RNA sequence: GAGAGG
DNA sequence: CGATCCTCTCGAT
């Protein structure tokens, strides 16, 4: 669909960053963090993106 | 008054099992909500839905 | 995750 | 890519 779906859109150029209500925090002890897997993976993709930006 | 029927009666070894009403009764009319889903919490111990 | 209940 | 439902308790990360 010319409007809603193109095959060029099946490849990622700009990835949508989910807000905190999707990947919330809060632990059992109020001295440490306690982040969501989704947040840890997004940090992981960023580490991979800045690395690529550096090397280039 | 005598019962028309005679009853089979005598001692029999019975066991008191765990699983007691009072450890099972649970009711919730609004209460704690889960963080992510914003849906009721799970279990009697947590006042769950 | 296991142990259990109907 | 499927593999009952719901319910409880426990211990451990």
């Amino acid at each position: 669909n010319e409007v809603f779906s193109r095959p060029e859109w099946m490849i990622l150029t700009c990835l949508p960053v989910p807000p905190p209500p999707v990947r919330p925090s809060i632990s059992f002890n109020e001295s440490q963090r306690g982040e969501d897997d989704l947040t840890f993976k997004l940090a992981d993709i960023l580490k991979a993106n800045i690395s690529l930006e550096t090397l280039e | 008054k005598k019962l028309m029927a005679q009853i089979f009666f005598g001692p029999t070894y019975y066991q008191r099992l765990r699983h007691m009403v009072d450890d099972k009764i649970h009711a919730r009319a609004r209460g704690p909500m889960q963080v992510l889903t914003r849906q009721p919490v799970e279990g009697r111990s947590r006042d769950g839905g």
